[PDB]
């Protein structure tokens, strides 16, 4: 599934993101957009064996189980392929554990180069909440 | 702290009937509330997660709905089995708090507290943790207490980078540990005093294991 800007900002603020650890909900959208470009489905083989899935593209070396990827620690605890779904439940949840961790957002490297500093509330102007 | 009101505070009921149990927020918490069940302590039992998502294993009855700042656990057709204590916790903001319980009267991966059930007041709580079924550097741990008046209160976690989640009303005196090669992890809880009194709980933070809670009582003699 391929989302539009605000129809994921409104899912993703359904799904309880804005303000979840401190982070506003523009952080959220931003990110999606420069990890997957708002496909839910959207894979991504690494050099070291490890895919990258979904919306956020989730990496299998530490937060799900692809039984492909080596020595894999499926944190989340849930297999790669729930996080493909069309419905963003899976992905949410598991992005929610991740950034519980003192890392915090800065897990994803395209959140930190893209949205971490700027006007990430502007990935949500326009929508009605 | 984000203050979470249950409603109403007792509840009885014949089995067949319909009943709806109400958390309200002091501030809003998006879908980050989840509902516990629990019977004269024993480990809390998860039943719904996230204000409405199924939980796997739990019965068809039990549901859940909301958003914002008004939650609503749901039985549909109450069985005897349902009897207990109801617990609403968010996870939206540290710390992680709990409602003030709802009773209800009706008309592989295994975790194991160790520690001293016996204390001296002014002196450090040692717990330990041991998990069997996986490493512990494939989740993040808990420790969570109940006290006497069944108030419950999260204590923290620490997460795979190590780093570590306070209650802030321990005041610094908490300390969670991990050691790897033995597959524990730790609570040290430093200058106890007669508040401490309570069980202690060891869990993973998704809530789906518990060990069994060990008593703890700080007492002069």
């Amino acid at each position: 599934k391929v989302f539009g800007r605000c129809e994921l900002a409104a899912a993703m603020k359904r799904h309880g993101l804005d303000n979840y650890r401190g982070y506003s909900l523009g952080n959220w959208v931003c990110a999606a957009k420069f990890e997957s470009n708002f496909n839910t489905q959207a894979t991504n083989r690494n050099t070291d064996g490890s895919t990258d899935y979904g919306i956020l593209q989730i990496n299998s070396r530490w937060w799900c189980n692809d039984g492909r990827t080596p020595g894999s620690r499926n944190l989340c605890n849930i297999p790669c392929s729930a996080l493909l779904s069309s419905d963003i439940t899976a992905s949410v949840n598991c992005a929610k554990k991740i950034v519980s961790d003192g890392n915090g957002m800065n897990a994803w490297v395209a959140w930190r180069n893209r949205c971490k500093g700027t006007d990430v509330q502007a990935w949500i102007r326009g929508c009605r909440l | 702290d984000i203050v979470l009101t249950q409603s109403p505070a007792t509840l009885s009921v014949t089995p067949g009937n319909s009943v709806s149990l109400s958390c309200r927020a002091s501030q809003s918490i998006g879908n980050n509330l989840h509902w516990y069940q629990q019977k004269s302590h024993e480990s809390p039992r998860l039943l719904i997660k996230y204000a409405s998502q199924s939980i796997s294993g739990i019965p068809s009855r039990f549901s859940g709905s909301g958003s914002g700042t008004d939650f609503t656990l749901s039985i549909n057709s109450v069985e005897t089995e349902d009897f207990g204590m109801y617990f609403c916790q968010q996870s939206n903001s540290w710390p992680y708090t709990f409602g003030g319980g709802t009773k209800l009267e009706i008309t592989d991966i295994q975790l194991q507290e160790s520690g001293p059930s016996l204390v001296k007041p002014s002196q450090t709580l040692s717990l330990t943790c041991s998990v069997t079924g996986d490493s512990i550097t494939s989740d993040y741990w808990s420790w969570i207490r109940k006290f006497p008046g069944n108030r419950l209160e999260y204590m923290g976690y620490v997460s795979y980078s190590g780093s570590t989640y306070y209650n802030p009303s321990l005041k610094s005196r908490i300390s969670i540990t991990r050691d790897t090669s033995k597959n524990q992890y730790y609570l040290d809880l430093n200058s106890v005093t007669t508040e401490d009194t309570a069980t202690y709980y060891c869990a993973n933070w998704d809530g789906d294991y518990w060990g069994q809670g060990t008593l703890v009582t700080v007492s002069a003699a």
